[PDB]
């Protein structure tokens, strides 16, 4: 026939053209890391992005270390509810999950929130960065303060600051207590269950700080190479 | 006055109740205790339709049982052949986050939503010769989870803000508004005349509306968790409905009650899509431990198993004249089953 | 009152949804089956088709 | 229809005894974790307590750790909340919840707003 | 040139080559279906290890036919271009073998330490791209034998097929550059990839000390065995290249080394049996996927 060969020969032109198109997309799409950003609203999680100077209901973010490009999301938009559009993050590099250390009457629901993501079905291998803000409003309110941590936790009059902490150059040893304390109780029931497939990342932060895009560069790198070690046959 | 309320509410719900038992005469199994089983069902893959990047979260066929489109997280929309699995279009999307996809009857619209509670409508057929936006549809406060097409100037869509809308395309604007669940709305289907629509939500319960007037007429409960799939019978007098509680389930309307229930001892896994058949003889329902399961309606046993996703299976499709069944997956694949 | 308002109008719909015009569950049934046997004929995934008519053989 | 009631509470003063009961219909109770939640004049939801499916694995807030204790009866469909040295602190509305899955081990949406599979409450005054 | 003999000649090499090819070929096969299966997954390393099976699979089919000649039973066998094309590749394989060997050491560096760069350098095209040069360069470097006489008829009573006890200067030269381009230029590269693989690792935070030995353990091993098989040999054939460029004349040396070259020139063919199982089969995946496809059937 005449027609038919003549519409197909242009069909597969079309289609040629469209799988150029999509193979230069992939080269730039698999070479850029996703990030969830998740906590509450008296957390600074919005701060930190404004202290990272590059700064619909969706904030999508894009900053560059080192050559390498990141984009991180932030789903504000929606309602309290969150079992259902949460699923859409399940392939995301890593989730940054920021805590409010200074409060104590919402520390319960931090712990509650964080054991829900842990133990998901679909987001059980999925890493997660744990930034404890609110260090400097902390200080203030265990070293001259009327509210006592025994009263919320009748657990922390038994508690004695591990060896391997590392104290700043000038701090009340108290103030170390509490706040390692803190960090005890978020471990705690992060290691009790998974099999290795992924990791919690704990570091302390304050609401004027500079080397946080550094330190989700580094977790990255080292989630990653966990990664490629199962890949590589070098396990 | 409140306790007055709530004292009438009680009274109503038990005279409902008592109303369904006395119209239930007897049970489905018991008339269809003489029907032949419909065999074993057994069906291979045809084609691989392959060239996504992320997973895929919706498809729908064009009206002609060969056009197909199909959405994925990578933020792209791809118009297939199935003939001969040769690309006619792909669409880039300003957001990546798409849950639904659409086809106009007609066949020169498509339609798109997600995360950015926006509804984008593009033109396949422009003089220059290109795919453009044509108009962008908001209002909702919520992330969108369907929306299907009844004309070239209407749709309906739902929104996670536990709202349904019918929608003007030539002028942009809301023309009716369906409100009265509780959790979000999970997906929709049309009547084949299109005068009616039911949905499902996260309250575990499903609503019937009528599209002109803007009320609900019937409530259906039963299930013990979310609905997360909900289809027309090719009569247009059932549905059925995929629920988290690892269980289906089939409602009629003029009953308003439940008639069967699909389940299983071993099955512990939510239904993710459901979808039916021609003749209304075969239901198939995907499931998150990687493979489809084939019904029996009639008969509710156990006929078929489609194995060889390698993830979780999230969108479903049938042909309208019944040739072929389309199955999008988490493993970025597309498979046409014969 | 909100909450009084909200209640009135679910109770107005729950009575507006409890005097709906119904039928037995057997004649439900009985249209449902007998339409799936009448359109038997015609679904090639229950009843294989020719080769020579499938188009993605 | 999933339906849970309360019972019990009342009028107490400090330093007393009560016990809060739950009764369920509508689904399995042997496949469900429960919750129980309170919200208190001028507040918002807050958790308390929380039992597993079996009944091994229990789980308190500090601040009632010695104090009150639960319980589950999977053949009478019931939960139970043992109250002890009712500190002037607990005036409230109590509340039992249920998780919205099956087989599953985390409870995403239990102290929300608007939530389906909620009680109505009862009240405690001391 | 002068009457070396040897009586370990005739007892061992025979045996140990039954050992090798009866002990190496099925595993071999193993190996090559679980490269196949890796280069399905859209994974390079895969590619590297299929054609390290492939040049291991080469070498059996040509050992059978010297056992012949260390048994001085022909059975119908000998001849100048069967010889002229099968010392060919019994003499290159090794080489290619190590070169693989090291392609693969440095793709392993290149994913552990730099996770984050070399995207393109990490492609399955790039990657046939360099094992296609590499067969080709070696085939060609190693070609350089093939323009000469191979069969020489001596005195005494013998027939060796590719060696001359008072050997020209064209192959004490081959031999020097088939020993310091060969073997300890090939293994170096292993040896620091492998350093920096097991210093990369130290420093992963997420790693506990189990999985931080297992892993030392094994990179050592993979260094350690190569150098045990192969070191002899080529020990050896340093020691005869020097003592031809130093005092030509000298027989005694050769005299009391041939009960033990071929010895070497023998122990040398492990590599082949060692490679397969310590690539593929330790590894518990691997395994894994060989037991269920066993079970397949």
């Amino acid at each position: 026939t005449e027609d038919q060969r003549n519409e197909e020969k242009a069909q597969r032109e079309a289609n040629k053209k469209i799988e150029k198109q999509l193979q230069k997309d992939k080269q730039v799409y698999r070479a850029t890391h996703r990030l969830l950003l998740l906590g509450a609203d008296n957390s600074g999680k919005s701060t930190i992005v404004k202290q990272m100077r590059i700064l619909s209901g969706i904030f999508e973010t894009k900053f560059q270390v080192d050559k390498v490009n990141f984009h991180m999301f932030d789903v504000g938009g929606q309602r309290d509810e969150r079992r259902k559009w949460i699923q859409c993050f399940n392939d995301v590099t890593a989730i940054i999950f920021v805590v409010d250390s200074s409060d104590y009457n919402r520390l319960q629901e931090a712990l509650n929130l964080f054991k829900s993501i842990w133990n998901n079905r679909w987001l059980r291998t999925i890493s997660v960065i744990l930034f404890l803000n609110k260090q400097d409003l902390l200080a203030e309110k265990v070293l001259a303060g009327k509210s006592k941590i025994e009263d919320y936790f009748p657990e922390f009059a038994r508690y004695t600051t591990p060896e391997d902490a590392t104290p700043e150059p000038g701090e009340d040893p108290r103030v170390t207590r509490a706040k390692y304390f803190i960090r005890d109780e978020f471990l705690r029931i992060s290691t009790a269950s998974g099999d290795g497939r992924h990791y919690c990342y704990p570091h302390f932060t304050c609401a004027v700080d500079t080397e946080n895009a550094r330190r989700i560069f580094n977790d990255c790198k080292d989630i990653i190479l966990q990664m490629n070690l199962r890949e590589y046959n070098l396990v | 006055e409140l306790d007055q309320l709530r004292q009438e509410a009680e009274q109503l719900k038990n005279q409902i109740r008592d109303a369904r038992k006395a119209c239930a005469d007897a049970t489905l199994s018991q008339i269809t205790n003489n029907i032949d089983p419909v065999g074993r069902i057994q069906m291979r893959t045809r084609r691989t339709l392959r060239g996504h990047l992320a997973k895929i979260y919706a498809m729908h066929w064009g009206t002609d049982s060969r056009l197909l489109v199909s959405a994925s997280q990578d933020g792209k929309l791809i118009i297939w052949d199935s003939y001969t699995t040769n690309k006619v279009h792909a669409i880039p999307l300003r957001s990546s986050w798409v849950m639904t996809c659409a086809y106009a009857p007609s066949g020169n619209y498509v339609a798109c939503g997600g995360l950015d509670n926006i509804c984008s409508i593009y033109n396949l057929k422009t003089r220059e010769g290109n795919v453009r936006v044509s108009r962008e549809l908001a209002g909702h406060t919520g992330y969108l989870s369907c929306c299907r097409f009844l004309d070239d100037n209407q749709i309906v869509t739902s929104s996670g803000d536990t709202t349904c809308a019918l929608w003007d395309i030539e002028t942009g604007q809301q023309t009716t508004t369906f409100t009265g669940h509780t959790g979000d709305v999970m997906s929709l289907s049309l009547a084949p005349d299109t005068r009616l629509f039911v949905s499902g939500a996260c309250d575990a319960s499903a609503k019937l509306w009528d599209v002109r007037e803007g009320m609900c007429r019937q409530t259906f409960t039963g299930h013990e968790s979310d609905i997360n799939a909900i289809c027309f019978f090719p009569n247009g007098n059932a549905f059925a409905t995929g629920s988290d509680d690892a269980t289906c389930r089939l409602f009629d309307l003029r009953a308003d009650q439940e008639l069967m229930t699909y389940s299983h001892d071993n099955i512990i896994c939510g239904i993710t899509s459901v979808s039916f058949s021609k003749s209304g003889r075969l239901l198939l329902a995907g499931y998150d431990d990687f493979n489809c399961n084939v019904w029996d309606a009639l008969k509710a046993d156990r006929a078929g198993v489609l194995a060889g996703h390698d993830n979780r299976v999230s969108c479903l499709g049938v042909t309208d004249d019944g040739m072929a069944v389309a199955t999008g997956s988490w493993d970025s694949f597309l498979k046409i089953w014969n | 009152t909100a909450s009084i308002a909200q209640a009135r109008k679910l109770v107005e719909q729950l009575k507006m949804e409890a005097n709906i015009d119904r039928i037995k569950v057997s004649k439900a049934a009985a249209d449902l089956m007998a339409y799936c046997e009448a359109h038997a004929k015609e679904d090639p995934l229950l009843t294989p088709v020719p080769a020579s008519e499938n188009p993605f053989r | 229809q999933v339906q849970l009631q309360e019972s019990g509470g009342g009028l107490v003063q400090p330093g007393g005894s009560l016990r809060l009961s739950c009764a369920a219909s509508g689904f399995t109770f042997s496949n469900y974790k429960m919750n129980w939640v309170r919200q208190a004049p001028g507040k918002g939801l807050e958790w308390v307590s929380d039992i597993s499916q079996s009944g091994a694995s229990i789980s308190y807030t500090g601040s009632v750790k010695g104090r009150f204790t639960i319980s589950r009866d999977n053949a009478k469909n019931t939960l139970y909340l043992q109250m002890n040295s009712l500190k002037p602190e607990d005036t409230a509305v109590y509340y039992c919840a249920r998780c919205p899955a099956p087989f599953t081990r985390d409870c995403f949406d239990v102290t929300s707003t608007t939530y389906a599979y909620r009680g109505q409450g009862t009240q405690v005054t001391v | 040139g002068c009457h070396v003999d040897s009586r370990v000649d005739h007892l061992f090499p025979p045996s140990l080559y039954i050992f090798v090819i009866g002990v190496g070929l099925p595993t071999n096969c193993l190996a090559l279906w679980a490269a196949y299966r890796q280069v399905q997954q859209r994974n390079e390393l895969g590619v590297y290890l299929m054609n390290l099976s492939i040049a291991d699979l080469l070498y059996i089919c040509t050992l059978p036919l010297w056992v012949d000649y260390f048994l001085h039973h022909d059975n119908w066998i000998h001849g100048p271009g069967s010889c002229k094309l099968f010392g060919f590749i019994f003499y290159t394989n090794i080489y290619i073998s190590i070169a693989f060997l090291c392609c693969i050491s440095v793709d392993r560096y290149l994913a552990v330490a730099h996770p984050l760069r070399f995207a393109r350098l990490r492609r399955v095209k790039t990657a046939v791209a360099v094992s296609s040069v590499v067969w080709a360069t070696e085939l060609g470097a190693n070609s350089a034998p093939l323009f000469h006489d191979e069969l020489f008829r001596d005195r005494y009573n013998h027939t060796f097929c590719f060696e001359k006890f008072p050997m020209e200067g064209w192959v004490a030269w081959m031999n020097l550059y088939r020993v310091f381009v060969g073997f300890l230029f090939p293994w170096a590269l292993m040896l620091l990839s492998y350093r920096g693989i097991l210093r990369a690792v130290r420093g992963s935070v997420s790693t506990e000390r189990q999985e931080k030995a297992k892993i030392k353990r094994l990179a050592l091993s993979l260094i350690a065995i190569v150098l045990v098989c192969f070191a002899p040999y080529h020990v050896l054939l340093l020691s005869r290249s020097a003592i031809y460029l130093g005092r030509p004349w000298d027989c005694g040396f050769e005299e009391r080394v041939f009960s033990a070259y071929h010895s070497s020139l023998a122990f040398t063919s492990l590599n082949c049996v060692a490679d397969p199982i310590l690539y593929c089969l330790v590894n518990e995946g691997a395994r894994s996927d060989v037991a269920k496809a066993l079970h397949n059937l």
